[PDB]
């Protein structure tokens, strides 16, 4: 329903700027941070994130 | 003796077509093919004049008179053998053709004979009739044998049987043997090549497509996909419409998707009390599943006999290439140029070129017969047209009711709690079809393959309900509350993990159909008014 | 090739087959077209 | 179709010649 | 999603400033360079996917072939079938074929995504890529299941290589289902070029080399002595001679193979292969004007 983009503006750029936020906060946590557990800061599913 | 001739030809035909690597398998397995021993024939076939009690006897004549009659007793044969036997017989068949024409062949070396084609449609009963005997068998197969009774499988490209109580069976009437010379030529040989073909009674795939696509032609396949949507268009408008109605009004007329905080158990449990109407209806897998994966089947049925002809063309213009001047790229060294070798191999391949020399040395009735058989050869289908899209198109007009779509939105947009779109009680087909089964119990994919949901699917696309489903189904809802929450318990004897596990294949196979179907398928919109002051 | 060709390009084949049925340098070059869609000829241009 | 079966069914079937005679010998012989 | 990547080389130059000219065409470089790597590597691995589904059905088809029914004649004379891999009993089952069909459309679903995109002004088309890398990819199988080696004189029975090209060809069609291209002219790209005796790239092709082991090994043994040509078979046939051949002259020379090497070599082909016989004769024939001299 293209025509809910008048009304549901905000939430497209909510939604673009929560996204964008969780993504830079991984890649330099990722880059600079220990690990603890063989599985921190590391996303398998981050495609999907920003393919949406 | 002519008896004894087209016998002797018969048994040459089928030893020369009988493959090498078999026969001398069966050598080292000590069950030698044996070959036939030759024989001399030909000095009798060239007598046209046996001078006997004062008359000239033309021999050569007599033995022809037999021998013609004997080829189409062999066709008749064939082509009758095939109307006695179900859509997988059809490679048999192809075969038995190819031995036949083998044998005219032989036989047209010493006789005048009918030409192979015209035996062949006169056989078939296609001179003075548009579809011969092969293509109405062919159709009369697929509505009462392979759209009831198969099962697609999209990862081998493959059908396959039923299971035993949806496989609806109708007695046939065995043909009675004839002497083996009017099948592959001997006891021997027609054991040999019933077991070569063997193989391909087990289901129907590209060699099937293959040997149907060159059997009907293009006008036997458009009348068999104008046939199928009819089928289609009946089942639609008739039955499934009638349980469409019927199971729109035992749905719940609200359904809401529970919010995660109720944990996927109760959100299955939740599913369950919903829609128990739908899971208990009785004939909901004996009719309705059974005629959609008709539907679907026959939908594949378009899809694949499309890519079997897109096959047959492109194999055909890759041999008409040299006599209509069509040449590959060439491999161009330093110092010479892409124009200047591809114009110099051009000559080469002049003299084969075949309008311009019959131009150059044929007559107008034979320029203007070249002429027209020259623009059949090269402008097939493949070259720019398909033939899904419009099937896809077509079907959409066959669903013009009211209860594929409900009525207008509460909301002026769209339904989201409502039950009165087709892809919400599909939904709840889904839901049915997810719930595991026993062990020693034959599941949804089983019995029916992936065609009923083809169909299912199909419906779905064709009335644009694709997203508002991927948004909406339930099925999905609790897949995506199980995966944040992870928990696993047995609901309702459904066990939780099973049934997610199975409903992430379901979706899976549902994403490649609507992908595929929507790319097949391939403008304003509309808008909504922003607050409004009492001032204006 | 004769009964590939046959099967594959029909109409092309009837017209080859005519043509070849119906000079003695003109005529090399009708079998030299005939021998390229298989057709036995009396005289074999490649030869 | 259905109709074009029983026109070769039912309409299938609707002598001292040697070859008549020389048939029924050897069709015995595999019937 | 794997097209997110591509997408988001569009994004690089967001990143500079008026005041910092110097890095601008470093940063445009280097999202085109990554734009370029992310779609060729997104189609080879479809092609890798497609390889493999290829394979798995020249193996299905190999068992239809004649050759594997020798124990049921032979079972017959004296007192797992095709179709049961295909008999599903459950989809929590996972096939090696579902595993390929799944990843291939996923990733199909990627490459056809969008038709185009631009990536500081120059435009990029994921499509393209895997074209290109299956007529690559399709010429190197078919040369490759040709099975030739000059060392040993081995070379697939035409036969069999057609019923794997056919093979190929069914799976490369099915992609029509899931990408935006013409198949149809890939497998002209292809196999029009397998009728010449080098490629556009100037390789061997199958017509070059069929025609030189038909010269080479086959019609050479005959003069050797093992092989004779018989009328009665429309074959060549091996002699009961002392030899060593590693072949058998009838599965290459019967009228199936013929059949099968002509639908592979077609007019082009075919002519090329007689060309090559020909010039065996004039030699013969050079040879017995000198003994008519003498
Ligand atoms: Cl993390
Ligand atoms: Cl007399
Ligand atoms: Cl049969």
């Amino acid at each position: 329903q293209p025509g809910l983009l008048g009304p549901k503006a905000l939430f497209v750029f909510m939604a673009l700027s929560f996204a964008r936020d969780e993504i830079i906060w991984l890649l330099r946590h990722a880059d600079n941070m220990p690990k603890k557990s063989a599985d921190d800061f590391i996303d398998k599913h981050i495609a999907e994130l920003i393919f949406y | 003796l002519a008896d004894q001739i087209f016998a002797y030809y018969k048994v040459m035909a089928g030893s020369l077509l009988l493959d090498k690597r078999l026969r001398s398998e069966c050598k080292n397995q000590g069950a030698t093919i044996h070959l036939p021993p030759s024989n001399r024939y030909e000095t009798l076939l060239k007598q046209r004049h046996v001078q006997l009690l004062g008359r000239s006897i033309d021999l050569n004549r007599l033995i022809t008179q037999r021998v013609s009659a004997a080829m189409y007793k062999s066709l008749e044969l064939a082509i009758g053998r095939f109307e006695s036997e179900d859509l997988t017989s059809i490679v048999e068949l192809d075969g038995l053709l190819e031995i036949n024409r083998m044998t005219h062949k032989l036989l047209s070396r010493y006789l005048t004979l009918d030409g192979f084609d015209a035996m062949f449609r006169e056989a078939n009963h296609n001179v003075s009739a548009p579809y011969g005997r092969i293509t109405l068998h062919v159709f009369w197969e697929l509505n009462y044998d392979f759209l009831p009774n198969y099962c697609y499988n999209g990862s081998t490209n493959r059908f396959v049987r039923t299971v035993l109580p949806f496989s609806q069976e109708f007695q046939r009437d065995k043909q009675p043997n004839a002497q083996p010379q009017y099948l592959h030529g001997s006891k021997a040989l027609n054991l040999a090549y019933s077991s070569i073909y063997g193989s391909y009674r087990n289901f129907v795939g590209p060699p099937h497509f293959q040997v149907i696509c060159r059997l009907l032609g293009y006008q036997g396949i458009a009348v068999v996909m104008e046939e199928l949507l009819k089928v289609v268009k009946s089942l639609l408008q008739g039955t499934i419409l009638q349980y469409v109605k019927t199971l729109m009004e035992v749905m719940p007329k609200i359904c809401r998707l529970p919010r995660h905080e109720y944990g996927s158990p109760g959100i299955l449990e939740f599913f369950h009390h919903q829609l128990k109407d739908i899971v208990e209806y009785a004939e909901l897998k004996t009719v309705c599943f059974q005629n959609l994966r008709e539907v679907g089947n026959a939908i594949l049925f378009c899809l694949l006999i499309e890519q079997s002809l897109s096959l047959e063309e492109v194999c055909d213009l890759l041999h008409a290439a040299p006599f209509q001047n069509i040449l590959p790229r060439v491999h161009v060294k330093e110092g010479e140029r892409l124009d200047a070798k591809m114009k110099r191999l051009e000559s080469k391949y002049a003299p084969l070129h075949l309008v311009p020399l019959i131009e150059r040395l044929g007559t107008p009735q034979q320029i203007a017969i070249a002429r027209e058989g020259d623009l059949l050869t090269k402008e097939r289908l493949c070259c720019g047209l398909s033939m899904f899209e419009v099937i896809l198109t077509r079907i959409r007009s066959f669903l013009d009711d009211p209860i594929w779509r409900g009525p207008l939105p509460s909301n002026g947009v769209m339904h989201v709690d409502e039950c009165v779109e087709f892809h919400r009680l599909w939904s709840a087909m889904q839901f049915v079809y997810c719930i595991p089964v026993g062990t020693h119990e034959f599941t949804v994919e089983q019995c029916f393959g992936d065609g009923l949901h083809w169909a299912g699917c199909m419906i779905i696309v064709l009335l644009g309900q694709q997203r508002r489903f991927a948004v909406l189904d339930f099925c999905y809802h609790l897949l995506k509350v199980q995966k944040h929450d992870g928990k696993d318990e047995i609901i309702k004897n459904v066990p939780l993990k099973k049934m997610v596990e199975r409903i992430r294949k379901f979706q899976i196979l549902n994403d490649e159909i609507i992908t595929i179907l929507d790319k097949y398928l391939k403008e304003h919109v509309r808008c909504f008014q922003p607050p409004i002051h009492q001032s204006l | 090739l004769r009964d590939v060709l046959s099967y594959h390009i029909p109409f092309l084949v009837s017209s080859i087959e005519d043509f070849k049925d119906h000079d003695m340098k003109v005529a090399m070059n009708v079998y030299e077209l005939s021998s390229a869609a298989g057709l036995p000829c009396e005289i074999d241009p490649a030869l | 179709i259905r109709k074009g079966i029983q026109l070769r069914k039912v309409e299938e079937q609707r002598e001292n010649d040697v070859a008549t005679i020389l048939s029924r010998r050897i069709a015995v012989e595999y019937s | 999603y794997s097209i997110a990547f591509p997408l988001l080389c569009t994004h690089f130059m967001s990143c500079t400033h008026e005041l910092c000219p110097e890095e601008r065409h470093h940063i445009g470089d280097r999202s085109l360079s990554l734009c370029n790597m992310f779609l060729d590597e997104m189609a080879k691995q479809a092609r890798n996917l497609i390889t493999d589904i290829c394979t798995e059905q020249c193996t299905l088809s190999d068992q239809l072939l004649p050759k594997h029914c020798a124990k049921t004649i032979s079972q017959a004379v004296n007192k797992e079938k095709p179709g049961v891999e295909s008999m599903r009993k459950n989809r929590l089952v996972v096939t090696n074929l579902d595993k390929l069909h799944t990843a291939l459309s996923e990733l199909c679903f990627s490459i056809n995504y969008v038709p185009n995109m631009v990536v500081w002004e120059h435009t990029f088309t994921p499509r393209e890529y895997l074209t290109s890398h299956l007529e690559i990819r399709f010429t190197k199988s078919i040369v490759g299941m040709t099975m030739y080696n000059q060392a040993t004189q081995e070379i697939a029975k035409p036969s069999e290589l057609l019923t794997s090209v056919r093979a190929y060809m069914t799976v490369l069609q099915s992609i029509e289902n899931y990408v935006q291209i013409d198949i149809t002219r890939v497998f002209n790209n292809v196999l029009l070029q397998q009728t010449q005796h080098l490629d556009s790239h100037g390789e061997p092709t199958i017509t070059s080399l069929y025609t030189n082991w038909y010269l080479e090994t086959l019609l050479r043994q005959v003069s050797n002595g093992h092989i004779a040509y018989f009328p009665a078979m429309k074959a060549f046939v091996n002699l009961p001679t002392e030899n060593e051949l590693t072949f058998n002259a009838e599965e290459y020379s019967d009228i199936s193979e013929m059949r099968s090497l002509s639908e592979l070599l077609g007019p082009y082909g075919m002519k090329f292969l007689s060309e090559s016989l020909m010039w065996h004769i004039s030699s013969q024939v050079a040879e017995l004007k000198k003994l008519v001299v003498e």
